[PDB]
């Protein structure tokens, strides 16, 4: 039938476009594809071939699609983009945390920091801490991981069924991304009060010493300090501990239809 | 259809008028696919940036 | 029935319960027909029922 | 091949969607009242804004994808007939129903009024009012009229919460500074105590939590 | 021309031939019946080669053409 | 192993037995992979390494357009004399009508003429085959009374035919006396 | 031409050739490694993304253009080499292996593992085996498995390069913050006075000689 | 086993037993997948792996186009001598009229 | 059987567990694709079995 | 050695008896790769460097 | 569409001369309302990103 591979181009361009709304948002997310590195003429092209390298179905067969209304679908297919680029996300955004509360702690409040692309305030302690926990990932491999649970998504809940994440965890979910942060830094925090405290007391026995002033002179190396015994362990409890895995999409998300 | 009626009719002017309104709409249904797709995401986009 | 049976989408969703005695199938079958609002024909080979 | 007008409005429709949603839905309460508790317990930049908008817009959709999904399963309904421009403009009219009542309900009357006056009454050579009774027009009520009026009461409506929300961490304020002046431990800066304190409390209580259930409340029901 | 790898002018003669027998002796019939035949076959020949190389030519052209 | 390659050969003017023999003069014959098909036929397969494979694939296409250019259509011309009869047609005039009886050349030229199936038999490989393809209108005969003979030109087998039905039909003739 | 759908396919891939080299030539690397310096000095509109996509497409020419005009030669070749319809298919397959070896090299064999297997569940169905091909000659991938799995090889290593650049500003950033508080001077912004000490520090490595260097010597030995 | 390849060819001017002779001299017959078919008729239908069915499509296609440079309606001559007229047409040459006979 | 057997994708899915003795298979056969409503074909070559 | 070239070359007025004295008076014949084929036919096989 | 359908429509001169206004107007009055819904659409767009 002459036809048919006509056809069966078009239905290749129509599952990749679809695919597109669902792959995009992870690559706004992320701070290794996000458009503050990869821009221009590549950015597209990548993630087509992403999308076409994940989608589920034989793409030389018509795409199921053709008989339902275009925009709730496309809608449908970017709220779940946002849900999975979020857990996905979480292993920076706690480290990122914890950065900006040591930087908080040592004074520095007028960090020099620069990022526009994500548009979110940063300091040089965030930004560090940032990145080192992106490379850490991916050295361990990670980076399959994360394909491995955008094709699960498509084998656990299909675009058809009309998938939608779950309502009670995601009611959780900022809580817990605060509480992983502040157990992480509370290690940090005891120990700037304490010495602070320390020099409060001092000052009663000569009250002209300025005991602010000599506390700023202090914090940022006590901070440093402490932080150079601990960093080791930063290595395995944020590859592990904290990474997604794809056996929780069964509880994050649901088929309703 | 594979493997019956028969292939290769570019030559008979009734069918070959019937093919013209099916190449021609399926290709315009796929390109407004290609476009909404984009817009949804850059509203996304445009709201979380701001 | 000694036939393959083939079933329509739209009589496959729906659902049946309880303890069925399958003698006489053809009666049998042609009662639940009436009874669930279903259609059914059989060309020599095989049995096709539909909604 | 369809009809190239409705082609139109579909395209022009899908420009303007970023727009509506931040003007007209829901997503405007949301995003102020967490940026406002941010604020208050007294550390910026924890959490990210992309970790609260990104929320803010996941929860919007659960109040607004129903209404949009009925409205296109109103139009797509292959039963109907017309014979005349207003006969078509009533049906579409009757399609956005579901959308005016939602705008209805979370908005104010006198308000919606004024604006539904000032539209016209550059026009008119009169007073009296009453010339249409209320019965058409209480429920006609046009969306550019309902629209600024739903953001105005929206607004407000958030700044009411956030201010219940301020009083217990200024209690502890002062609670903080009270101690230290009464151990005259004095030449400590107070900030740097109590902004651990905060957080720590509210993390404790699950804060987040509590919040987030007590917005959604208003529009849904969980169960 | 070839494509590249790819494994796989007696009529101008006859005529001549003939030309040169007639011009020797117009007023044979014999040699004039020859020679209308020869004429008449290398005509056609000429014409439907001439045509078939511009088939050929049109045909590259418009292919050009539609992708430049 | 996995790049082993293979084809399936046709010729025209060529048969196998002989390919093979340009193969054994060149030295290029293999043992291991042999040509496998009918010696009688033009039509054979073949596997191998990829350079044997083309090699052969390249010299038989082309041996067969060389042969392609020669023609083996042997044209013979046999002499028959005839023994009991005169070669030329004659006429009688008798009162009632011109009359005229045709010699053997007028009556097997006019049976012949136009004809395009190959000449097969009378009663009262490939090769092979395409010589046996030749056609029947090509015969030609010329009557010679000088030595009351006929020219008679075609391939051996259809003089062969025509000595035959010349044998069928110059029978001697009775004589009859009427008083 | 010899022959007109010779032309054709000729013509179409002359219209996809940039997204060809966009996604599967080492140009995606260079791209974001002069990126990711540029963040890291702290600069915003300069160098212009038209001057370092300049020199990133001049040193991609020198890495990539051997397996170009050893393709070219080999579909130029003017000796007979194809009959018939399986020997054109496995003469035009095997004109591609010059490009799939320079794939398979700088890909990650667990991508490459990984989008296999997913296709073959695609077609033969998801019982089909797990091959879990841990000690592995992969049998030709189709291109199709093979490309996306370069290309995010090749973003992984430009990420991992970049990181290790930063360093050194972001010693010299905590640094200056540091002094500064203990004068107490926290009305300063720190950005001011530590954005030449970066400039100069950049300039005392030479830094752009070095990863010059370093970027091609990583495709040849 | 998937792989599993099978066609149906129609030839014109090879029988169904030639074909079989030829692959039997060519040492290529197996009988696990052999034709079927009428020997009468020229369409037959084969199932077997790859490379057999490949190769026996392209012979027999080949050998089918070649014998059309085959000829077979041999023509043939018969001599009968009439024992009881004349073979010719005779002319009567009534005084009133001229009459013909075939 | 003595064939060598292809089963298609779609009959693929379909699991089955127990203790089979193959006396005669090709009432075991039978059997089996009216129970798991199969439907099957023999060309003398090879076994094909569809869902 | 991995370049070794070859290739068949046929020749339609000119036998491989009369093109090996022209080689040989020309003095670019070479004994490690002579030509391979009937001295009476035109068509031969040859194999060696590219030049 | 009908005055094409139609046979003594489409093979009279008057009638094809009428029928080629017909196509002409409507791609204009077509192709202005696009314009000028998306000179609209773009002003906002413009405005509210400022
Ligand atoms: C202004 C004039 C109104 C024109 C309406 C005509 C539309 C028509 O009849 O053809 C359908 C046509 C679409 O064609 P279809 O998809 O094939 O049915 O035009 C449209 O694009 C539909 C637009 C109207 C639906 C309004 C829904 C508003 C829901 C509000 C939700 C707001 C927050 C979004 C949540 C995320
Ligand atoms: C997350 C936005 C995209 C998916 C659309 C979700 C529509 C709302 C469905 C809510 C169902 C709640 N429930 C089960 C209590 O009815």
């Amino acid at each position: 039938m002459f036809y048919a591979l006509y056809f069966e181009i078009h239905h290749l361009v129509a599952s990749a476009a679809l695919g597109f709304a669902r792959v995009a948002p992870i690559f706004f997310f992320l701070p290794f594809l996000n458009s503050g590195v990869l821009s221009g003429a590549p950015r597209n092209a990548i993630i087509i071939l992403v999308a076409l390298g994940v989608w589920p179905h034989a793409l030389n067969e018509a795409p199921p699609f053709l008989s339902v209304a275009m925009i709730p679908l496309v809608l449908q297919e970017a709220a779940v983009g946002v849900m999975l680029g979020c857990l996905l996300s979480w292993p920076f955004w706690v480290m990122h945390a914890l950065g900006c509360i040591i930087d908080n702690q040592r004074g520095a409040t007028l960090s020099s920091s620069i990022d526009p692309a994500n548009g979110i305030d940063t300091s040089e302690m965030a930004n560090f801490l940032n990145m080192f926990a992106a490379v850490v990932y991916l050295q361990n491999g990670g980076l399959v991981t994360m394909v491995d649970v955008l094709n699960k998504s498509y084998q656990l809940c299909d675009p058809m069924n009309e998938c939608t994440p779950s309502l009670p965890p995601l009611l959780t979910f900022i809580n817990q991304v605060a509480q992983n942060a502040l157990v992480l830094a509370s290690p940090v925090v005891l120990v700037l009060l304490l010495s602070e405290v320390f020099l409060g007391l001092l000052s009663r026995f000569a009250p002209q010493m300025n005991a602010f002033a000599i506390s700023l002179t202090v914090k940022s190396g006590i901070a440093v300090l402490i932080m150079l015994l601990y960093f080791s362990p930063v290595l395995p409890d944020n590859v592990l501990r904290l990474s997604f895995q794809a056996t929780g999409l069964s509880s994050w998300f649901y088929e309703r239809g | 259809t594979n493997r019956i009626e028969d292939p290769n009719l570019v030559t008979d002017p009734k069918e070959l008028a019937i093919s013209q309104e099916m190449i021609s709409d399926y290709n315009l249904y796929v390109s407004m696919v290609s476009t909404l797709t984009r817009k949804g995401v850059g509203a996304v986009e445009t709201l979380l940036r701001s | 029935l000694k036939e393959p049976v083939i079933v329509s989408k739209m009589a496959a969703r729906k659902k049946i319960t309880g303890n069925f005695e399958f003698h006489d199938p053809n009666a049998l079958l042609e009662k639940l027909s009436l009874q669930l609002g279903l259609i059914w024909y059989f060309d020599g080979q095989a049995i096709y029922i539909y909604d | 091949m369809g009809n190239d007008i409705s082609l139109i409005a579909l395209l022009a429709f899908s420009t303007l969607l970023p727009f509506i949603i931040a003007s007209g839905t829901c997503f405007v309460k949301f995003s102020i009242v967490f940026v406002m508790v941010r604020n208050a317990l007294g550390l910026q930049q924890i959490p990210s804004n992309m970790t609260l908008n990104g929320v803010a817009l996941l929860l919007s959709m659960f109040v607004m994808w129903p209404i949009m999904h009925d409205a296109y399963v109103y139009f797509e309904d292959e039963d109907v007939t017309f014979n005349d421009i207003s006969s078509l403009s009533k049906h579409v009219d009757e399609g956005l129903d579901g959308y005016r009542d939602y705008l209805i309900k979370y908005s104010d009357r006198e308000l919606v009024q004024f604006f539904e006056n000032a539209q016209l009454k550059r026009q008119y050579g009169e007073e009296t009012e009453t010339v249409k009774r209320d019965k058409d027009e209480i429920e006609k009520p046009s969306i550019f009229a309902l629209l600024p009026a739903y953001a105005l009461s929206e607004i407000k409506s958030a700044f009411k919460i956030g201010f219940y929300l301020y009083l217990p961490f200024v209690v502890v304020d002062l609670v903080v500074s009270s101690v230290l002046l009464a151990l005259g431990m004095m030449m400590m800066s107070p900030v740097t105590i109590s902004t651990p304190i905060k957080l720590v409390l509210f993390v404790a209580l699950d804060g987040w939590t509590l919040l987030s259930k007590g917005l959604i409340l208003q529009y849904m029901d969980i169960a | 021309t070839p494509w590249s790898g790819y494994l796989d002018d007696n009529l101008q003669t006859q005529v001549t031939e003939a030309l040169d027998k007639l011009a020797a002796k117009p007023s044979d019939p014999a040699l004039l019946a020859a020679y209308q035949s020869k004429l008449s076959e290398y005509n056609l020949y000429r014409n439907a080669q001439s045509n078939t190389v511009k088939v050929f030519k049109d045909i590259d052209a418009a292919i050009i053409q539609n992708f430049r | 192993a996995s790049e082993m390659r293979n084809a399936v050969v046709s010729l025209r003017n060529v048969s196998l037995n002989e390919f093979n023999n340009f193969l054994k003069r060149s030295g290029l014959y293999n043992k291991n992979y042999p040509l496998r098909g009918d010696n009688r036929k033009g039509t054979f397969y073949v596997s191998g390494p990829p350079v044997y494979v083309d090699m052969v694939v390249n010299a038989a296409t082309m041996m067969d357009k060389q042969n392609d250019g020669i023609e083996l259509g042997r044209q013979k011309i046999g002499v028959m004399r005839l023994n009991n009869t005169f070669v030329g047609d004659r006429t009688y005039n008798l009162r009632d009508q011109k009359m005229v009886i045709p010699g053997i050349a007028t009556a097997i030229e006019r049976l012949l003429q136009g004809e395009e199936q190959p000449l097969g038999n009378i009663v009262s490989s490939l090769q092979e085959a395409l010589k046996q393809n030749a056609a029947a209108g090509n015969i030609k005969i010329v009557a010679y009374p000088d030595t009351n003979s006929l020219l008679v030109k075609g391939t051996a087998e259809q003089v062969h035919f025509i000595e035959m039905l010349v044998k069928a039909l110059d029978v001697a003739k009775r004589h009859v006396e009427l008083s």
